[PDB]
RNA sequence: UAUGCCAGCUGGUGGAUUGCUCGGCUCAGGCGCUGAUGAAGGACGUGCCAAGCUGCGAUAAGCCAUGGGGAGCCGCACGGAGGCGAAGAACCAUGGAUUUCCGAAUGAGAAUCUCUAACAAUUGCUUCGCGCAAUGAGGAACCCCGAGAACUGAAACAUCUCAGUAUCGGGAGGAACAGAAAACGCAAUGUGAUGUCGUUAGUAACCGCGAGUGAACGCGAUACAGCCCAAACCGAAGCCCUCACGGGCAAUGUGGUGUCAGGGCUACCUCUCAUCAGCCGACCGUCUCGACGAAGUCUCUUGGAACAGAGCGUGAUACAGGGUGACAACCCCGUACUCGAGACCAGUACGACGUGCGGUAGUGCCAGAGUAGCGGGGGUUGGAUAUCCCUCGCGAAUAACGCAGGCAUCGACUGCGAAGGCUAAACACAACCUGAGACCGAUAGUGAACAAGUAGUGUGAACGAACGCUGCAAAGUACCCUCAGAAGGGAGGCGAAAUAGAGCAUGAAAUCAGUUGGCGAUCGAGCGACAGGGCAUACAAGGUCCCUCGACGAAUGAC
RNA sequence: GCAUGGCAAGUCUAACCGGAGUAUCCGGGGAGGCACAGGGAAACCGACAUGGCCGCAGGGCUUGCCCGAGGGCCGCCGUC
């Protein structure tokens, strides 16, 4: 049995005095009315802040952490093995509607990896080299100067 | 139309020529065998046997066939009015069986015999 | 008000074991399973790999998922495993149903709970 | 497990392996949810006329004549819900979504589970079906798909000691309630489901309570009418094989 | 024990309840214009007797033909009389005849009538004559083009919001509208007419930056289709009417060419399978309608009636639904199967006839002006400097030029040619046909299951109900007595039942008559709850209860 | 938010398409959504698959002593 199902007989259906459930007066006004007066509480303050750059001047980088690549190297049997070597662009999803692919350095790297991507972060390089690996910057990656 | 309302409606409002099918009766074993039909539209000439009413068992000649009320009058199947007069007790063809046919119509007889049409 | 007839029986079985046998984990797992699904365990391999040790059965009062890597040769017992989890685990150890665990070890001994 | 194939005489004729799915643990809760959805999803949207009871300029005299403030027209109350001929306060509405969603996985799992309850003679007996057989489902040679007369399927069924179920479904019930006025006067027990491979069995369909299906699209409802698992089924050599990958 | 209180019984009043559904409600598929050749609507007529409804129109519930259908029929409507039908009627389908007056209403006038040949009025053509034509008005909504609120929200209110809503003016179609880039701008080595659906996204954008408002490109789908002028260069090679003769149009340009795969011109190459015009002309599918269509009406019992119980038996590519004196696959209609017809798809697809596509080089020959663009003032939009539009003023280039790519100017880059035009299909609605339902079931559901937009109200605009059910069969009560009596009553008759007897199934409560039990004309008012006595009670569905004594015997606890 | 159920580093399809027993239903469709990294107005940069300590449940042991998921307190890391 639900709460609704038990209301018949209660007269007020849990609204308290029958003088309560009337119009918007019982809500302090329609919608967000009073968000600056009687009901300012818990509303983000009024005001303008910052600016936006035109949508078509924005670049969306497709990222991935080394931890993801690394945790699945063996499993990526359909990808180069050597002295492993993986082209990040072929790993990352959404790597199409993306302006470029970037490797981030979160997690560990327990293998020697040769990574090819459009960009890397300091941590990503340090980690990939520290595990006896190398990082190769794509041609698109030739945008560093 | 699987809907009861529509079924009863179409039966109560069917045009005159579509009412002939509401006054059909099963044929006797012989007649069925003779013409290759299970029933026929009872005609005011045929002889018939009552299989269900209070008059079940009795036999007689069809005296009248009302298409509108989809009912027939069979000779001697009657009621006693208060004044003593004797009036017919309307029967539904469904409770009746045709034992003899009045085939004075070339057309009726033709229909009966053909195997691509029923009378 | 549990809906799954299987989860329901498992729970009843776990109780029968904790009562008869000297088990305490089984009744413990039985109570956690009786609690709201949202509270049940959802553990990835990374966590099992971190706190498990060989010859000590890992007991998940929930479900095991396949994220992360498991190398230790452990026996993991859960209400269920994702398809991938059960695959990775069987490569280096053994994935077992709580129903089997209760059988091979009704005293629930040498077991480690992980959530 | 093993599946005893039968010929159109009811005599054993080899046997095939009962596919794995028939081992899927029977989950009546999931099956019930699959049937519930299929049954809701075919229900039609309805509801009263948007303006029923609003077609009037009735007004209230307000205070002054020892009368309640109820809209009236030609001295007759109208519009308001407490008034005879007035609108319906919270009526059935066409806009209401009367459909139920269901994850493909959850639904496919129910299909497999219902399939499996078919292989359990005890369940099948509990569901209510009448039969004197130990094996179930009843598998038959693909020649069954060539039968044409209902009567022939009757003999085969009597030979298979399964015809009793049709004797069960051979009784219609005239329901209580007004359904009758909307064309739902009758109802009857569900009997045998015949799963073939190329086309539903035209020869078995008219059998009392019988339902005909095909292996590629047989669903939860035919496998478990009303959400109750364990329907007395009869697959086809090839049907049985197709069902395997569902 | 008057007046009277409480409960019940018999009869009534009333019309709830239960059962029933010829009506509603909603969803879905199909289909879709009518009208000066006078529609839609209305008026008045029309029947043997005819008031209402339906039909019809002075040939008036109808006339003719062809096809279907069939022994009956003369609408709803069951009377009386009479008639029609084998000369094939009724009835159904298609086509035709008739089709009064008012009505766009059109000769003129007029509350449906009247006065003395009439396209009134406005237009096109024109034999300049109403000679040949057009328009007008209707339609359930849908559609397109204009005009455009307020309550309300913002807890007041002015911008904002309600909302480009309601409502008003004009108009099209079966669908409208849009539509082959002076586009997009995931900026690209990219996409490629237009609607619509899903999403993009409550994102970008607007906003007393408050409340609120709110896209697009793209993507996934649906369906797919692309062309014609103006001009250059030609220059009467042309078009319309008429059978013809003949007439009219047309150098202020008919017609040829041509239309960004730019074109024309000049010289060449190759070739046509593009396009455009015209001919033919469907399958399938879908919607509706129709033909044919299996198997019990066997036994016993109950019953007014078997469609019930028990027994025996049958069909099923048919166990949807309905009817029939009660629960019916096999009694009747139908239902599965197979088949036929019409409509839509569609004058479409396919096929074919004619035309001729395209490429090189040269050529500043051609290519839409109050335009592009700027300014003043407004409206509108998410459009912000960067929406779309109106109004007043100003105002360009000529492809070697111009516009766009979300502020302006200049250059580069990329895209694209405005100021001419047409265009199938996919999408909207629901009048009309058909189908469907966990919708309602007569105070419900439409206002309307009934005379329903009826009866009735208002000068008018407009407003607007209630009323469903005898019975299997009318067998709808003969005869007799009574009475002022075709009333009513008594007696009687029918039927299983008249307490089914006419607004007649069932027949609640409030309540009325008579009556039974209890109380009662010396007595006090929330009408009762719980205790306990009197009196009253057929059975059934409850069977307990009383006293002596004895056993057990908590707290408490004596003379 | 919560209860239940499926699947799980993923999950779900929408319109729509095919099939069919033709509004149900079977198959297909991942367009797109949310989740998988955050911080910053922006430019732009880009994180602990565990380093320490307490310690509940549970487990272990020679019965106080160990191991102690979750939880708690710190460290440390990304960015402004
Ligand atoms: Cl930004
Ligand atoms: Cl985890
Ligand atoms: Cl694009
Ligand atoms: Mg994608
Ligand atoms: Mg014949
Ligand atoms: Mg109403
Ligand atoms: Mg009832
Ligand atoms: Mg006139
Ligand atoms: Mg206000
Ligand atoms: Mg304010
Ligand atoms: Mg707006
Ligand atoms: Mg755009
Ligand atoms: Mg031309
Ligand atoms: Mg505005
Ligand atoms: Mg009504
Ligand atoms: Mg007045
Ligand atoms: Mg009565
Ligand atoms: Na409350
Ligand atoms: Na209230
Ligand atoms: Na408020
Ligand atoms: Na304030
Ligand atoms: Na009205
Ligand atoms: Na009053
Ligand atoms: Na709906
Ligand atoms: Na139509
Ligand atoms: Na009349
Ligand atoms: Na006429
Ligand atoms: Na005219
Ligand atoms: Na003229
Ligand atoms: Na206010
Ligand atoms: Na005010
Ligand atoms: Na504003
Ligand atoms: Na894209
Ligand atoms: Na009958
Ligand atoms: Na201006
Ligand atoms: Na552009
Ligand atoms: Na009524
Ligand atoms: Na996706």
């Amino acid at each position: 049995t639900s709460k609704k199902k038990r209301q018949r007989g209660s007269r007020t259906h849990g609204g308290g005095s029958h003088k309560n459930r009337r119009g918007a007066g019982h809500r302090g006004g329609r919608g967000d009315a009073g968000r600056d007066k009687h009901e300012f509480h818990n509303h983000e303050p009024l005001g303008k802040s910052g600016f936006k750059r035109p949508q078509k001047v924005q670049e969306e980088a497709a990222t991935i952490d080394v931890r993801e690549i690394d945790e699945n190297v063996t499993l990526l049997a359909a990808d180069d093995v050597a002295e492993f070597r993986v082209d990040v662009r072929d790993v990352v999803e959404e790597a199409d509607d993306a302006d470029y692919v970037k490797v981030l350095g979160a997690g560990q790297v327990r293998h020697e990896l040769t990574l090819i991507a459009d960009d890397f972060s300091e941590g990503a390089r340090e980690k990939v080299e520290g595990a006896g690996g190398s990082v190769e910057l794509t041609d698109l990656g030739e945008e560093r100067q | 139309s699987k809907q009861p309302d529509k079924q009863r409606k179409s039966q109560r409002r069917a045009p005159l020529h579509e009412r002939h099918k509401q006054v059909r009766a099963t044929l006797s074993a012989d007649l069925r065998e003779e013409y290759g039909q299970r029933n026929v539209r009872v005609n005011a000439g045929d002889t018939v046997e009552v299989l269900r009413g209070d008059f079940a068992g009795e036999e007689g000649e069809v005296i009248n066939v009302d298409l509108d009320k989809a009912v027939i009058h069979v000779e001697d199947v009657t009621l006693e009015k208060t004044d003593g007069e004797e009036v017919p007790r309307p029967l539904d063809t469904s409770n009746v069986r045709v034992t003899d046919l009045d085939l004075e119509d070339e057309k009726r007889e033709a229909r009966l015999e053909s195997e691509d049409d029923s009378a | 008000s549990k809906t799954n007839p299987r989860l329901s029986s498992l729970i009843a079985d776990l109780k029968s074991a904790a009562r008869s046998s000297g088990g305490a984990v089984w009744g413990d797992v039985a109570e956690r399973l009786e609690k709201p699904r949202r509270t049940h365990a959802e553990v990835n391999l990374g966590r099992i790999e971190r706190y498990a040790q060989e010859d000590e059965t890992v007991v998940v009062p929930g479900k095991v998922l396949g994220s992360g890597v498991l190398q230790k040769d452990v026996t993991v017992a859960a209400v269920d495993f994702s398809g991938t989890a059960e695959t990775k685990i069987d490569q280096v150890g053994e994935a077992v149903s709580l129903e089997q665990a209760i059988e091979n070890n009704p005293e629930g001994s040498h077991v480690r709970v992980i959530r | 497990m093993q599946a005893t194939i039968y010929d159109l005489d009811g005599n054993t004729d080899g046997e095939v392996d009962l596919p794995d799915v028939f081992e899927t643990p029977v989950r009546s809760d999931l099956i019930g949810k699959a049937v519930r959805a299929a049954q809701a999803n075919r229900k039609q949207d309805y509801g009263s006329d948007e303006y029923a009871g609003l077609r009037t300029p009735a007004e209230s005299f307000g205070s002054g004549r020892g009368q309640a403030h109820v809209p009236k027209l030609d001295g007759r109350a109208r519009r308001v819900p407490q008034a005879v001929k007035g609108r319906s306060a919270h009526p059935p509405k066409t806009e209401k979504d009367r459909s139920l969603d269901l994850n493909d996985k959850e639904r496919q799992l129910a299909v497999r589970s219902a399939l499996a309850a078919t292989a359990d003679a005890d369940l099948v007996a509990d569901r209510g079906h009448e039969f004197d057989r130990d094996e179930v489902p009843v598998v038959v040679s693909d020649d069954f798909e060539d039968l044409v007369k209902t009567q022939e399927v009757v003999s085969l069924l009597e030979a298979l000691d399964v015809h009793a179920d049709i004797d069960r479904a051979d009784e219609t019930k005239i329901k209580a309630g007004q359904g009758s006025a909307r064309g739902r006067k009758y109802r009857r027990p569900a009997s045998i489901l015949f799963v073939t491979s190329d086309e539903p069995s035209t020869a078995a369909r008219n059998l009392a309570g019988a339902d005909v299906a095909t292996a590629s699209e047989v669903n939860t409802e035919d496998l478990a009418p009303g959400g109750a698992p364990g329907r007395l089924t009869v697959f086809t050599e090839s049907a049985l094989a197709e069902v395997a990958e569902r």
